[PDB]
């Protein structure tokens, strides 16, 4: 038996995982059949924290839990209502584990947008109807902080659509302080931000359709205005005013339009802010020290650090985060080499220059932990594969004493590794994502032991031996003098003597990685196993983790290089002995959707059919934070020409020579329906025949259980039809 | 741009 | 004798059907657009004088796409900058042109973005509506005196109609009626304050970065309808510093008792008006004949001049109570109502007496009174040969109901079975438009000699090109069902062999008072699927169809989507017994009501069908406007007929959809059958495991009628059928 | 309610 589409849609072959919760530096929390267990890493004993069946009288059921750091109380999140990528409202209660009851006095509002404990204690801080509150005690009331909240206008402490997606990457604009004195927050103003207006039809029980309105800033439009405040939660009584100080960005960024990137807390008297320009090729870090005499968060030109990029933009997406020591007088950051290779650079808090602790022909993916002795980071240096990820450990005293704590544990089963160092970096948990069955291993920083390995996906391995599974081949093709990376889900019992069909699964977005070493039971695993279709992937110009020269190649010309080298990559695959030159397709989603539609309109002839899901049509149709980072401004001064020289509706007459699926959900908050339905309108205006499929009130993911099944079943039918496969 | 819900 | 009627021949209309449009400025002259100019044709001898020369069109906008001659023939209007609103509504700029002086009017033009305009029936007065407000221009080179001042966008409508009146009640945009001599200016006002708003997005050009959202006061089923007011302005007291004098004629207390609709206005005499109201259920209409009181300026009603029309079996009339035709004096009128046997005939009403006397009777139905004079009455019915699918012109004598003739039956009784006419102002001449079943034949005739006079359009052009091309053949016949005979038609392929099994297509409308089976000439999409694809496309008029009797038509009352859907499944079943039908290759396809039936047919567990395109279907009757849905289905309240409202939804048939194939075509900018209906169909199909196909047509109305999309919808539909017929 | 039956 093969790996059927039903095996994928219903996920019968489960991939078990292990999720941690580090409270101290030797204790973490787990969950077992709805039971909250506390593990002591040092030994191997495990004490319970809360038993199953304790869950009752909680609306419907619990979908998250937040033990306060002091482990006195605990939060019970329920009544979950998704919004955007990370936005969600909920209803919360609090459980006093000591008193063994539930607090019923001064309850938490329904429709809470965000909450978080304090770094130490039970100082609860939540946001409700765009407005901040501080409930220092579970049985006490809420001291309101902001009173200016207004839906679609003023956002206090949470993020608006464009911040939550393309800048902060979470609903959270609340940052407490180490010891629980300062609650820093942010105020967003989408007042003059244009509003996109799509329709929503909901259940059958709605005679008239609602119309959703989102403060969405497209390319060249007006953006939200940020203000960064810091509240002294010490002077917080009912009969007293709320003390706060606005740290405005440095004048090298306040000159025009700007964004706020991140808020890092060094010491209790030292906050570290990261402000970037609208062009995202000028970033600055302002470190501001408190002053008990004035009560002001003052900054100086000594604590200001600039980071720009002439080759393109700053960082990978949002710029790189600063990693501050405990002494606070020196931090570590991933900035880009003069050769264009991002590595860890040691910065002094009052010294403008830098000193690189790592460098090479690779790229540091991200810093993970910093101890008075070592420094831990993950990188693709192992075996020189950019598609790999392994944990290292550099020494501050010797920048030549770095050791790979994960490289050669199981270098066949484990080439993709994630981490979770303890509070004081005493114990780290490694995550083997691929290319073998995922392995979840516990580790000790000192003895370098494997202690108690939790998961091995024994359930997966047993079931997968009674099934035929495809193979993954990773290799390199040479384009433009450099060596790019490609990947292929070769079908079971692959024989080069037979000519196979191709599926060019494509993303190739800015700083992308489709060529990885991860275990993924995907749609391709069905297409390769049962229907015997070679599914390939390629990471050419524009991809990341490989070199800024490669990444900042597509800069200010989207729809050109990423598209073009996808055509040459399939042509080189078609010169291989196992590719039906007449049976090759291209299927995409998001940037893979935009590229697929540009590839298909390229008149290359290499491709015959082509599915696209939520595809970008014109770039003047996307949020400015993203589109202006790469494409620039849609004005004649900046890059109007290359904006119009890249719309999919320009490459339409060539669509007459190919088949084309255009899938999209009606209620798309991101890649709006606007793009798909205007690409369609140009296609109809040309005489191009194409099929489509809308998905009712589906988001950008088309992720309702019956719509997800539908989209892969419907795409499978278009694919097998075009491939003349029974 | 911006991929589906992770993978 | 080898070319076929290819699809490109339909989408490009390479075979033109010429017409001949004329408008009677008098009782014996008419106008016509001959080779770009306007000739003042004469009906008596045919000699044609030039009215307005061509190339006279310049410096008047980009174009000139309508013309309106002042009744005194002193002035004429130019309608340019056309902008389609809904079905009949549209905005446009207008100019007036001096005919004697042969100049253009410069002082006081007609404002840009006009909504409607009309001359008076006599003279050259000018009433018009601009920004929801009535104006009057008694002379063209003078300024207008604004009449109404309450007009508010999507709230108050003064002189025009909101969406629901334009659609289901009025079938036009205008809510103005000049009196005979132009003394009074009757009009209506519409207050859509509490009417909920359908909201759909509209994307406009590639240029636009943020889609418009269109908002329409659309009263869906069982939701708050608009309010109606009728006024009679006296255009004699219209001075600049004098008040707008007016009276409010109202429905009598029987209709005023609740919600209501103004469904018709008829001017009788300069001092008598005929208003026709109807309740919201629509099984009760009344007429209020109103005389102008000279002392008080009232329009006083009376119980005696009030005639009632009810329907104990459904709705009143066809889509509204039939309009009345008054004698030249006004003491009586002839109106088309239903009798005791359930057949819509002409009844003669004394204006001040209750009972009426029928003047037509039979197992046929009267289509419509076309003209009335003191001696004779002219109407149209499908009595001839007894087939409801035909139309012929009739003349009955007033004093002698016996003497009734047919002006159009045996004229060309093979080429000419579908006839429509437009008489002179005094019925001294008439144009007999012959629509089918052959090539159309527009023939002018005289009232006295009933002769050919002159043939206006014979379409000899089409004949020449169409004898070098193989063309199909309609088979109008009948099949017995429920102890009655219901009609059917099959557009058979050329060179028909009754032994080869042939694939079936079922073009469906099957609406209340519908006609798919007709003797009309129509180069259709099926005309291709038969000539070039060898597919028999049929059509059946079962329970629900009209012009066949109230007993048949009023069979779907308070049960839409039931009898018409099962009757179309039985009728296809009887076609799959004839040896020339590949029962393993039967299809169905529908637009609007068709899309509903098609989908409800595909989801009934028939087994008769295998594929099915549904273009712009209704999926749930609560999703459609109130007037239509309440005329038949009733009210969605649990004390009326909600139970049937809940089992007439296509989404309730989703499980039975995985036995067939399905193509959901719909337009994102449908103001009639909104995208909502197709979209929620998708949702339950998706939520049930049904694999189907779709295709949204961006910025397209309920017709998907823009040139490149009309081509596409039939290019994308042919492929579905072809691949379902393994063709 | 039917299209504009232009067939
Ligand atoms: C919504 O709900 C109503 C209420 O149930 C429902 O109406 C019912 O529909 C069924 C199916 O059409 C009716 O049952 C049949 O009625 C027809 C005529 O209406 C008869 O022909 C059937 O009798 C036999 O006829 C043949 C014998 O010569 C047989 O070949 C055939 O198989 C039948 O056995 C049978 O009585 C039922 O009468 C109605 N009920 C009412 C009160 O009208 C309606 O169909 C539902 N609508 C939808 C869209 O589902
Ligand atoms: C949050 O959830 C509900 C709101 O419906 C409230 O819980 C109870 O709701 C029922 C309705 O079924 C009411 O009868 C009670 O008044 C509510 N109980 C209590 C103890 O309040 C709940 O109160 C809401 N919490 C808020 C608004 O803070
Ligand atoms: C300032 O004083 C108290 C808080 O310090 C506020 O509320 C009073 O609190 C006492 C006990 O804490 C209660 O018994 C009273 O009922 C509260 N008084 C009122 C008026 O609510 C008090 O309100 C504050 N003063 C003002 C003017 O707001
Ligand atoms: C950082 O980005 C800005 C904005 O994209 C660059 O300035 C623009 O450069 C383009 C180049 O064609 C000009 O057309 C624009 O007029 C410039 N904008 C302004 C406001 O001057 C700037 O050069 C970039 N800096 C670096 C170091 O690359
Ligand atoms: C945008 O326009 C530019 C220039 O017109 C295109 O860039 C050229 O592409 C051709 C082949 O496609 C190359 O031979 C040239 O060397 C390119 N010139 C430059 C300056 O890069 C580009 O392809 C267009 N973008 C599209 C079509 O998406
Ligand atoms: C239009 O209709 C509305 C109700 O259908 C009339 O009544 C007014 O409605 C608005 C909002 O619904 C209220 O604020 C007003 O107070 C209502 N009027 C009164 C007197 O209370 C409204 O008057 C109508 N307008 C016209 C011009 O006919
Ligand atoms: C006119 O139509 C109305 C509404 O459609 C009829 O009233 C309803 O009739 C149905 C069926 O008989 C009942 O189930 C409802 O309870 C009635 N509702 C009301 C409010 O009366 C009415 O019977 C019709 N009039 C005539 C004379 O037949
Ligand atoms: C932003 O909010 C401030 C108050 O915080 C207000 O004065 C202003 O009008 C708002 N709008 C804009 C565009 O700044
Ligand atoms: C009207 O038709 C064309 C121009 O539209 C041209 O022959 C001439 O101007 C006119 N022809 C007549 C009057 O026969
Ligand atoms: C009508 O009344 C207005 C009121 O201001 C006045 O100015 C005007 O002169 C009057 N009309 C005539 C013709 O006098």
């Amino acid at each position: 038996r093969t790996y059927t589409l039903t095996d994928y849609l219903k996920s019968t072959f489960r991939v078990k995982f292990y999720t941690l919760q580090w409270i101290s530096d030797h204790e973490y929390l787990y969950k077992q059949e709805n039971n909250i267990l506390l593990f002591n890493a040092e030994y191997g004993n495990s004490s319970i924290f809360l038993e199953n069946s304790t869950f009752d009288e909680l609306g419907y059921s619990t979908n998250d839990y937040s033990v306060s750091p002091d482990r006195q109380f605990i939060l019970f999140e329920y009544n979950y209502v998704k919004q955007w990528r990370h936005s969600y409202t909920a209803s919360y209660d609090i459980y006093d584990l000591n008193k063994r009851q539930l607090i019923t006095e001064e309850r938490i509002p329904n429709n809470t947008q965000w909450i978080t404990w304090s770094p130490v204690g039970h100082k609860l801080a939540y946001v409700w109807n765009n407005d901040i509150y501080v409930k220092n005690e579970p049985n006490l009331s809420s001291q309101r902080i902001t009173w200016t909240g207004k839906e679609n206008v003023i956002y206090n402490g949470v993020t608006d659509w464009v911040y939550e997606e393309e800048v902060f990457s979470a609903y959270s604009a609340l940052w407490w302080s180490p010891n629980g004195t300062f609650l820093a927050y942010a105020q967003f103003n989408d007042t003059e931000v244009p509003l996109i207006e799509y329709s929503f039809y909901s259940d059958e029980s709605l005679q008239y359709p609602k119309t959703v309105r989102i403060p969405y800033p497209k390319a060249g439009a007006e953006n939200p205005t940020v203000k960064f405040f810091v509240v002294d939660t010490r002077t917080l009584s009912p009969n007293a005013s709320v003390t706060s100080y606005q740290i405005v960005p440095p004048a090298s960024v306040l000159i025009g339009d700007h964004y706020l990137c991140g808020v890092t807390w060094v010491t209790e008297e030292r906050i570290s802010l990261q402000w970037i320009r609208r062009a995202q090729n000028y970033s600055i870090i302002d470190i501001c020290d408190y002053d008990e005499s004035t009560g002001r968060w003052i900054s100086s030109v000594a604590r200001q650090h600039i980071e720009i990029s002439t080759t393109g933009w700053v960082g990978r997406f949002r710029p790189a985060e600063p990693h501050f020591t405990s002494d606070g007088n020196s931090f570590y950051k991933i900035i880009s080499n003069e050769e264009g290779y991002k590595h860890i650079c040691h910065f002094q808090t009052d010294k403008s220059n830098c000193t690189f602790i790592t460098k090479g022909a690779w790229e540091v993916i991200g810093i993970e932990a910093l101890t008075s002795d070592y420094l831990y980071y993950i990188s693709n240096e192992h075996k020189g594969m950019p598609g790999g990820r392994n944990l290292y450990r550099i020494q501050l005293n010797d920048y030549t004493k770095v050791t790979c704590l994960s490289c050669e544990l199981n270098p066949e089963r484990c080439q993709y590794y994630s981490a979770s160092f303890s509070n004081k970096a005493k114990y780290y948990q490694l995550r083997c994502f691929g290319p073998g069955l995922p392995l979840y291993t516990l580790h000790s920083s000192s003895s370098d032991k494997e202690l108690r390995v939790l998961e091995d996906n024994s359930a997966l391995d047993k079931m997968l031996q009674d099934v035929q599974m495809p193979s993954k081949k990773l290799d390199v093709i040479n384009l433009h003098g450099t060596k790019f990376w490609y990947q292929m889900i070769l079908p079971p019992h692959f024989d080069k003597s037979k000519k196979y069909p191709l599926l060019i699964e494509v993303y190739a977005g800015p700083c992308s990685q489709k060529v990885d070493t991860v275990f993924r039971l995907s749609w391709a695993t069905y297409l390769a196993s049962t229907e015997n279709i070679i599914v390939a992937s390629f990471d050419g110009r524009g991809s990341g983790y490989q070199g800024d020269k490669i990444m900042h190649a597509i800069n200010r010309r989207l729809g050109t290089f990423e598209v073009e080298d996808q055509i040459e990559a399939t042509r080189q695959f078609s010169k291989m002995g196992f590719v039906d030159d007449k049976r090759i397709a291209i299927w995409g989603w998001s940037y893979g959707g935009y590229v697929t539609s540009m590839v298909l309109g390229a008149g290359s002839g290499v491709f015959k059919c082509g599915i696209a899901v939520a595809p970008v049509s014109k770039w003047e149709y996307y949020d400015s934070v993203y589109t202006e980072r790469y494409m620039g401004l849609p004005t004649p001064e900046d890059n109007l020409d290359y904006y119009r020289n890249s719309t999919v509706m320009s490459r339409a007459e060539n669509f007459k020579q190919v088949e084309y699926l255009l899938i999209h959900g009606t209620a798309d908050d991101n890649v709006h329906f606007q793009q798909s339905a205007q690409l369609s309108k140009a296609l109809v205006d040309a005489g191009v025949d194409f099929q489509t499929m809308w998905y009712t009130d589906e988001d950008h993911g088309i992720a309702s259980n019956m719509a997800h099944q539908h989209i892969y079943t419907h795409m499978s039918h278009f694919l097998k039809q075009c491939f003349s496969l029974p | 741009i911006l991929a589906p819900p992770e993978r």
